């Protein structure tokens, strides 16, 4: 509720004479440089940090928090107007666009306000503006984002799920007539228009002729367009909740930057969409600008004891304490918490695939604890086995009512990017599903001729597979290879595999009766004196931890080298159901990932070599 | 029109009384301490008990409920201009403040069932079960329209403005227009209420802002608003103004003396009590009491843990009373609703029905903190059996469409029977598979009971005398009180009596030596809890768990 | 964005069964820019440059186009336009914005908005009479002569319509001039012995009020059902050698005196006098203030039983310019230019009057005592003014009534004076 | 009419302009006196000389010029806030101020033979005799009706409304209610300059408050105001803002 000349001249004002000293310690006109450059083609997209708005005019910036649309299209029209008192020379005409451009105002000039008689604002811009979202604002939780904020400039965080590929998108509509010989312009701003039939032409207007006009395509703007669904990050959605999907277009420059599976924040205007029983309206965000990191670019002992202890007895004894003991096959699941992440940069992307397999799920009802990991395990997204039909990981082709034209969508694999996957019920997928799984073993080379599915999955995170019992326990009596119908080559591709029996220790049993009691029970649930601590800080520790990268010892490998020689002998020598070959030497390898990280002495490195040989051995003779 | 009204004298007295209300000043400031906890909060709606109107002003009172619309409005401009002499700054930040209602109504407390149209533009309260909802969209109350031509703004309440007054383009001012969200869902009587003669009452209700996400479908709420018709023939809504929650939680007296197990065993003689036609199957009978009885409260607080969800499957021969049994219980079944065979509604599914969107909540989420009694279950669709599996295990349905996700609560039993499709014996092959249920994921069920006809000539005479003698020529309420009042009661576990029944559980699984142990455990703790309850003990009784694992010992024969 | 929706643009038209209009809009424009004319000896400049600028510094706001030039210039481009001007006259009416358009140029701060211009069309052509205005000739140019008889006052009359996106609002809406008049043909088109015709006027911006009653006026318009007028322009030799032969007869008087009064009745001195009427004196023009009468005027008095009847019917037959009357008239319409109340509004209705019509000849005026004393207290001011005068409260209109007088009446039954001892003096003494 | 417009920025600029223009500042503050004099002197129509209105802003004066009743309400408005801010009390006193124009008009100062058409929604400046007249009549312009029953009160702005929404009784509060004087009066072109052979032009004239006796039949009295259009038939009239005599 102001005047909007005097808006203009402000930001006119801001625009001409404002500057910073930060390149390279000059003055270079920031904002100078780029309207130069955008009234010689010379740059397509134009920013506009708040930041700097706010250094000078923070009244300003909530005016335009307040109110996204018309500040943005004032911005665009203050613009639009700057650049012809920078124009220095003839267009060199860069695309047809400018040849049109220059045409037009050729012809305009050549005839040397009526509200009829003037090209539409959007149709001669031949430039892009958008806002970045200042630091003020706090970042928002999508499920936070109602009808109340709607057309505010709010800023959310989530994962992209369902992207579709560049189209060309319409502006401006340019018709045409065989007896008016001007040009008809009919903005678009919905998703859906209607065509021209009787051409506005003013000559027309005066002979009521048929005036029967052409839509044409050649000079008419075309603007970059794509659908995105983004879904809330898994660590901040609530445990009695689920994550929520919704739409953001992208538009311009700021397109082909999200890639499925990736972290993206988003910043634009909260729009209503009609469609053409009540006033019913969808929601979308018109992203302004997708910001990746800048400063990526390239401890006393007094205070606290928590390094120099092993995190085997410490991590472990804080986390899934429900769980019915099983505490050294829960030592994988530290291993698995670890994962591949911090790899070295020369293309070992297979650091990150860790495809631990378990058989038997009643086996002391550890399904449970499948799910606790996916909730607990931050930079993780839950999964689910078969909890859909297979149209829920490959791409298909069905009718649509809302939208999407043959858009593409994401599986499990991409659900869940450089991180924990879970997968239950294996034995109830089918063969195609299996194969899915067998693909992901061959370092990621999908190339497929069928009509719907050509993609590359980014199969970055770990596969965690738990395997029920066919039809019955295992037999002791029949070895693998016979009591089993699946070929153990298909299994063999796994790097672990395991499998509990359930015997009849009736001295352990007799500890679940009384154990089971405490969960819930009492508020020390952490029984070693430790400080009861907020559940939020719990995640935060393990990150800190994470930022220290520490390096592994290269000489450590000779040395266990020569064990390998021992431990090959008696494995084959045994000539019984368990066996092991060459891919022994990928696990070993892989042993020393998280245990080497650990230990932060950087002086003389001896204790490893037994550590990562006691790994082994609960594996080894594992049955 | 345009023509105003000046200074109506009605309004006034009402703000004027309304705002005197509010101002406790000379007593503690109950509702002004309310008005400072919702300004901390940052909520807009304070709730307003109608008995403390009716006490301060009767007179006030009987005009809202009998007069909706305008009294409520009026009572709402009294809240904003309390609270903006209270702070300023925080009225300065919204728009308009909205009243809602609580406590109790003498006459307009009625069921959906009972709410006739009698009750038009009044204000009433209704007591159910949600049945239907659909998805949070936006809808338009304040559009502003800029034109850049003629440099004038329009404003419109609530064909969409489009054109000027000399059609000039109009380009929206979205940032100074206002949107509130807006939800439609329904509703039907409680089971125990609404009598299965005659056709049910379904109720439109419409949600405002801060009422989408307080009720979900599944739960049973109170709802309380204006009640009009929107535009001979006119369709009924009801628009909300509070929403609560329900939680499904005079002769006791009488009970108290059942209970002494000085006189007798009230355990065993109850037992029989729900298969009264049905000889035999004594050991049946006690498991199908032990599943209407147990607790299924746990202090969870923001999520979830181990639950008393387990249920009892019934498989057996034809006319073997396997089809009855289900009856029996049905009858007198506290918070049950029955369901069989296909059900092509979504038996745990909302289905999304289109060509209306709604999402019609099946019968295992309809049957919230009950027992859902099931029959011919091989009748199911694969897609059933593969969803009910999910219901089960975490407790929780879910449901996943085109946009529509939902979280449905799922504090149920199962009472379920199916005929061994083709199986007359089903003797030689492991029930597992040979009942024609697939998967091995059976085992999650509590109980697997076979009645086959076994060659038993002794008790073959047994069986066709007691049909006979059933004419009674010369107790069914007695049980309905009974799980009322274990209800409330949570017979907590000893550990130290717990262990002498833990010993024997090896025994249990060492049977084998001479289908699965490794859950048994959690079985146990459900059953021995269950005699507890029935004799109403805080305390578990090791003659009471004694006999839960005898039911365990012959559970599998 | 799916709600709002923005209007339709058009771009200038650069490049370049129902027929095209445009050529015949363009042809329009070329000639009133670049048509020039005059003379070497007077020196060469562009005339209208200044001319129409006086007429804009004027405020005119109306510009005057001569199809001569058009058709001098070049007459095959005249020929075509006079075909179907109806529709294209609008047309032309636009085109003349755009020509101002010129040499406005700069407007003085306060005169921002150039208004619209109408042009009126005339002709030298030879006017039809009133027989060719019948439905053959519909849609089509025509050029009739006439005396008006009746005009009315300045009205509202709206052109375009606008409603309420409810009560219509004129404010928003540009109203135009308006008069109305009626006119009659000149009675030497009108048959002998046949009722005058009578033809209702529409007028426009400027034609209104620039013609008055009883004036000889050209009209030029186009017919439809009424003249839409587009135009008004207000007026000022072998037979002479047989006149002369005529005029020099010196017994030319006596003879004329037999041939226009049949010798049935009356002295040849009676005679003589007639013919004298006939001719009339001269109005001569002082050069100093008020002009003189200069037109006697004959009383017919003397003693019934002369076969007077008979005069009645000889004189209609023998009158060149004069009126016929059927007892004390028809409707309102009286002797003198009297005005009438209309019954809508009592807005305006100029009936005229006979004196009015012969304007510059004679009229036979009959039974001329029977007329009302109400129209008496004017009419004696125009037989010794020569004009007529409107007795209302605040009309000062005085038309122009020259009309010689000729009164037959029955006479009256110093001695013969009845009522009007001035009357008498303003006559003749004639049997 | 009653119908307003939702915070239209080319009407507060209008305002904000000619309240600018009423306080004279940087001048000697000459309107700023004659409103001390109004207000001393108990009248309700200050007299604005257009010649000013044309050296502080030109575009201001064409747009009231061509456009006179928008221009004309906002400088009543910016009259109202001016005399408001000066003395509240006095503002408070009275319902509406009016505004009169005097000087000198280019090529609006016209006669009754050039009171063309043309000259609609346009503010003029007529001069002449008075003719026709007529008497001194009270008209209601804002009727205040109250509902005993209904306990309501409806305002209404220019049938009469005599029924409520349910036919309730309706008893009009009087002293509430608003009355202004209105007369009719005409005006013919002077005697010496019309001709004698056209037609004369009668244009009838409406005065407002403050104008009923301020001129009388037969004297010399040249008025300015709007130039409107009532809704068969289609007669103008000029609803006048300042009479002022004239035989020196």
């Amino acid at each position: 509720l102001k005047d909007y000349a005097l808006e203009k001249e402000k930001v006119k004002k801001f625009l001409q004479e404002f500057y910073q000293d930060d390149e390279l310690g000059k003055k270079q006109f920031k904002y100078g440089n780029q309207l130069v450059r955008l009234a010689h083609r010379e740059q397509v997209a134009l920013y506009v940090d708040l930041d700097d708005v706010a250094e000078d005019d923070p009244e300003l910036v909530d005016s335009i928090c307040e109110n996204a649309r018309r500040y943005a299209k004032l911005f665009a029209d203050a613009v639009q107007e700057l650049l012809p008192q920078y124009k220095e020379r003839e267009v060199v005409n860069k695309d047809v666009l400018d040849v049109y451009i220059e045409h037009r105002l050729m012809m305009e000039q050549r005839s040397r306000r009526s509200p009829q008689n003037q090209y539409p604002a959007e149709l001669m811009r031949r430039f892009e503006l958008y806002f970045q979202g200042p630091s003020s604002n706090k970042p928002r939780v999508i499920r936070e984002v109602r009808a109340d904020s709607v057309g505010k400039l709010v800023t959310v965080r989530g994962i992209v799920t369902r992207v579709s590929e560049v189209k060309p998108k319409m502006v401006v509509a340019t018709y045409t007539c065989d007896q008016c010989g001007a040009e008809t312009y009919q903005p678009i701003q919905s998703p859906t228009f209607m065509p021209l039939i009787m051409c506005p032409s003013q000559e027309c207007q005066t002979n009521r002729s048929g005036g029967r006009l052409y839509l044409q395509t050649r000079g008419s703007r075309f603007i970059k367009f794509q659908e995105m669904k983004m879904q809330e990050h898994s660590d901040q959605v609530p445990v009695g909740n689920i994550p929520r999907s919704i739409t953001v277009l992208v538009e311009g420059e700021n397109t082909r930057i999200a890639q499925p599976g990736d972290h993206v924040s988003v910043t634009g205007i909260f729009l209503p969409i009609l469609r053409t029983q009540g006033l019913l309206s969808e929601t979308y965000l018109e992203a302004h600008r997708i910001v990746k990191m800048n400063k990526s670019e390239d401890t006393r002992e007094e205070l606290r004891q928590i390094a120099e202890e092993d995190f085997y007895e410490k991590l472990a004894a804080s986390i899934a304490p429900e769980i019915y003991g099983h505490e050294d096959v829960k030592k994988a699941l530290l291993l698995l918490l670890v994962g591949g992440v911090d790899q070295s940069p020369r293309g070992m992307k297979i650091r990150g695939n860790i495809n631990i397999c378990l058989m038997g799920d009643p086996g002391v009802a550890k399904s449970q604890l499948l799910s606790y990991i996916d909730r607990l395990a931050p930079r993780s997204q839950y999964t689910t086995g078969r909890g859909s039909s297979g149209v829920g990981l490959t791409a298909a082709v069905l009718r649509d009512s809302v939208s999407g034209e043959l858009t593409l969508e994401g599986g499990a694999l991409v659900l869940a990017d450089q991180g924990v996957c879970c997968i239950d019920e294996f034995d109830k997928m089918a063969e195609a599903d299996r194969t899915a799984i067998h693909e992901v073993m061959e370092q990621q080379t999908i190339s497929i001729a069928k009509a719907g599915i050509l993609t590359t999955l980014n199969a970055r995170c770990s596969i965690l597979a738990a395997a029920n019992p066919a039809y019955g326990r295992y037999n002791p009596r029949r070895s693998l290879e016979q009591n089993i119908q699946l070929p153990a080559a298909l299994l063999s591709r796994f790097d672990l595999l395991w499998l509990i029996q359930d015997r009849p220790d009736r001295d352990n049993d007799l500890r679940l009766a009384q154990h089971i009691t405490y969960v819930h029970q009492h508020s020390r649930q952490p029984p070693s004196q430790f400080e009861p601590l907020d559940m939020k800080l719990m995640r935060r520790y393990i990150a800190m931890c994470r930022e220290k990268q520490p390096m592994v010892p290269e000489s450590l490998a000779d040395y266990i080298t020569a064990a390998y020689v021992e431990m090959r002998r008696e494995a084959w020598a045994s000539k019984d159901a368990t066996y092991t070959s060459a891919r022994t030497l990928l696990a070993i390898l892989r042993l020393s990932t998280a245990l080497a990280r650990l230990r932060m002495v950087d002086v003389v490195e001896k204790e490893d070599v037994n550590e990562a040989i006691r790994l082994m051995e609960m594996s080894k003779d594992s049955l | 029109a345009g023509t105003v009204v000046l200074d109506d004298v009605e309004l006034r007295e009402a703000q004027r009384d309304y705002l005197d209300f509010l101002d406790d000043e000379e007593d503690q400031g109950i509702y002004q301490s309310k008005v400072r906890e919702l300004i901390s909060d940052n909520q807009y709606r304070l709730i307003v008990n109608v008995n403390d109107l009716r006490r301060k002003n009767e007179k006030r009172a009987n005009r809202l409920l009998n007069n909706a619309f305008e009294e409520l409005v009026a009572f709402q401009r009294a809240l904003k201009d309390f609270v903006a002499s209270i702070d300023a700054t925080y009225a300065k930040q919204y728009e308009e403040f909205y009243v809602g209602l609580e406590g109790s109504f003498g006459s307009k407390h009625v069921s959906p069932r009972t709410l006739t149209s009698c009750f038009l533009s009044c204000v009433v309260c209704v007591e159910g079960i949600v049945t239907k909802c659909s998805l949070v969209r936006p809808k338009v109350v304040r559009s502003v329209h800029y034109c850049p031509a003629t440099k004038k703004t329009i404003e419109r309440r609530y064909v969409y403005p489009t054109k000027d007054e000399e059609n000039n383009p109009l380009e929206t001012e979205y940032g100074l227009s206002v949107y509130k969200d807006h939800q439609t869902i329904t509703i039907q009587e409680m089971p125990e209420k609404a009598p299965a003669g005659q056709l049910p009452r379904s109720v439109d209700v419409i949600l405002d802002d801060d009422l989408v996400d307080k009720a979900k479908p599944g739960d049973r709420v109170q709802v309380v608003g204006t009640y009009r018709c929107l535009p001979g023939t006119f369709r009924t809504v009801l628009i909300a103004c509070n929403v609560k929650q329900m939680s499904k939680d005079e002769d006791i007296a009488k009970i108290k003396k059942f209970s002494k197990t000085r006189s007798k065993d009230i355990f065993d003689q109850l037992a029989k009590s729900l298969a009264p036609s049905i000889h035999g199957h004594d050991y049946v009978k006690k498991a199908i009491l032990c599943l209407l009885l147990g607790g299924v409260e746990r202090d969870l607080e923001n999520g979830s843990h181990i639950r008393g969800d387990i249920n009892i499957l019934l498989i057996g021969d034809p006319s073997v009373a396997k089809s009855q049994l289900l009856r029996y219980v049905l009858c007198t079944a506290p918070r049950a609703i029955p369901t069989t065979g296909r059900g092509s509604s979504g038996v745990g599914l909302t289905a999304a029905v289109t060509t209306d969107r709604r999402l019609e909540a099946g019968a295992m989420v309809l049957a919230d903190r009950g027992v859902v009694c099931i029959d011919e279950f091989d009748k199911m669709s694969d897609m059933d059996r593969t969803a009910i599996h999910e219901v089960m295990e975490q407790g929780r349905v879910t449901i996943a469409k085109a946009g529509i996700h939902a979280r449905l609560n799922a504090r149920c039993s199962v009472l379920a029977a199916a005929n061994p499709v083709y199986g007359r014996y089903d003797q030689y092959k492991t029930p597992m598979e040979n009942i024609g249920l697939q998967d091995s994921l059976l085992s999650r069920f509590d109980l697997l009971f076979i009645m086959l006809d076994q060659m038993d000539p002794e008790q073959d005479r047994e069986i066709s005398d007691h049909v006979l003698r059933m004419h009674r020529y010369r107790s069914a309420a007695f049980m309905k009180k009974y799980i009322h009042v274990a209800k409330i009661i949570k017979p907590v576990l000893t550990q130290e009596s717990a262990t002498y029944i833990a010993e024997e559980y090896s025994r249990l699984r060492s049977q084998d030596s001479m289908p699965v142990t490794a859950r048994t455990l959690e079985t146990l703790i459900r059953l021995a809890t269950a005699h507890a309850k029935a004799r109403m003990s805080k305390t578990v009784d090791l003659q009471d768990a004694e006999e839960a694992v005898e039911l365990v010992q012959y559970a599998y024969f | 964005s799916g709600f709002d929706d923005p209007g339709i643009f058009y771009s200038d038209s650069f490049g370049g069964g129902q027929a095209r209009k445009s050529q015949l809009q363009r042809r329009f424009k070329e000639f009133l820019r670049q048509y020039r004319v005059g003379t070497d000896r007077t020196g060469f400049t562009f005339k209208y440059r200044d001319e129409l600028k006086r007429h804009y510094n004027l405020g005119e706001y109306w510009i005057e186009v001569e199809m001569e030039d058009l058709a001098s210039f070049d007459e095959d481009l005249a020929d075509y336009l006079y075909k179907q001007p109806a529709e294209h006259l609008q047309l032309l009416e636009e085109a003349a914005k755009e020509v101002a358009d010129e040499v406005t140029r700069p407007r003085p701060s306060g005169e921002e908005v150039l208004q619209d211009i109408q042009v009126m069309l005339k002709s030298d052509a030879s006017p039809s009479s009133i027989r060719s205005l019948k439905s053959d000739m519909m849609s089509h140019l025509v050029k009739i002569p006439g005396i008006i008889i009746a005009a009315s006052a300045v009205r509202a009359k709206a052109t375009r319509i606008s409603i309420q996106c409810y009560f219509i609002m004129p404010d928003k809406c540009k109203c135009v001039d308006f008069q109305t008049l009626k006119l009659q043909e000149l009675p030497d088109a009108v048959p002998h012995g046949e009722m005058p015709r009578h033809m209702q006027l529409y007028c426009d911006r400027y034609l209104c009020d620039k013609v008055v009653p009883g004036n000889r006026v050209t009209i030029m318009g186009i017919y439809s059902i009424y003249i839409r007028v587009l135009g008004i322009q207000v007026d000022t030799p072998q037979e002479e050698e047989e006149f002369r032969r005529l005029a020099a007869l010196p017994n030319v008087y006596e003879v004329i005196s037999k041939s226009i009064a049949p010798s049935i009745f009356g002295g040849t001195d009676m005679k003589k006098a007639i013919a004298c009427l006939l001719f009339g004196g001269s109005r001569k023009r002082l050069p100093d203030g008020l002009t003189r009468r200069g037109d006697i005027n004959l009383l017919m008095l003397g003693d019934p039983g002369t076969a007077k009847s008979q005069l009645l019917k000889f004189v209609e037959k023998c009158s060149p310019i004069g009126v016929y009357t059927s007892g004390k008239g028809s409707s309102a319409a009286g002797l003198t230019a009297s005005v009438m109340r209309d019954p809508s509004s009592r807005n305006f209705i100029m009936e005229g009057g006979a004196m009015v019509l012969a304007d510059g000849g004679v009229v036979c005026i009959d039974e001329f005592d029977k007329m009302r004393e109400d129209d008496r207290v004017a009419i004696h001011e125009a037989m010794e003014q020569q004009t007529i005068s409107i007795a209302k409260a605040g009309i000062t209109t005085t038309l122009n009534s020259r009309c010689s007088v000729l009164a037959a009446a029955n006479s009256v039954f110093e001695d013969n004076i009845d009522f009007m001892p001035t009357i008498l003096s303003r006559f003749d003494m004639i049997f």
